[PDB]
């Protein structure tokens, strides 16, 4: 099977998780990973722009 | 060659791997994958792509199209014990 697994920080999105994640981004406001429920929060755009797309490809 | 990627680097790469019509087959017709919640959650998730300044980065832009109708299937589709997806059993 080439065709890759999906990315192991899916082992993250629980319910539970899910649950606690309204109240942990409000404390939050009050790579920087500490504890599983940082993986449910998109990670930030890095400074380099060439991670903007040169073009499409469909 | 290249440090392992980043969290970012990762699903940039997995979100567009999607645009791929074979390979969201490959996994639509998992098994495991659909007995939890998990993967079904996640790429709800993955749907941060779908804005500015994310957006910005989509080279395949398919895979955030293929993204929402695969999204929006989900809600509505039936799993079934074992982890089958419902909605697919007659299709290979």
């Amino acid at each position: 099977s080439l065709y890759p697994p999906p990315p192991p920080y899916v082992k993250f999105f629980t319910q539970s998780n899910l649950e606690k994640l309204p109240k942990y981004k409000e404390k939050k406001a009050a790579e920087e990973i500490t504890c599983a429920l940082d993986y449910l929060i998109p990670p930030p755009m890095p400074k380099n722009q060439q991670y903007r797309a040169f073009g499409s490809i469909w | 060659q290249n440090p392992l990627p980043t969290r970012f680097e990762v699903e940039l790469e997995f979100i567009q791997s999607l645009a791929n019509i074979q390979y969201v087959t490959y996994l639509l017709t998992q098994q495991q994958i659909w007995k939890s919640p998990n993967f079904k959650n996640y790429l709800k998730y993955l749907e941060y792509w779908c804005n500015p300044p994310y957006s910005q980065c989509i080279v395949y832009p398919n895979c955030l199209f293929i993204l929402k109708l695969l999204n929006g299937f989900m809600e509505s589709a039936i799993v079934n014990e074992d982890g089958l997806l419902e909605g697919l059993d007659e299709l290979p």
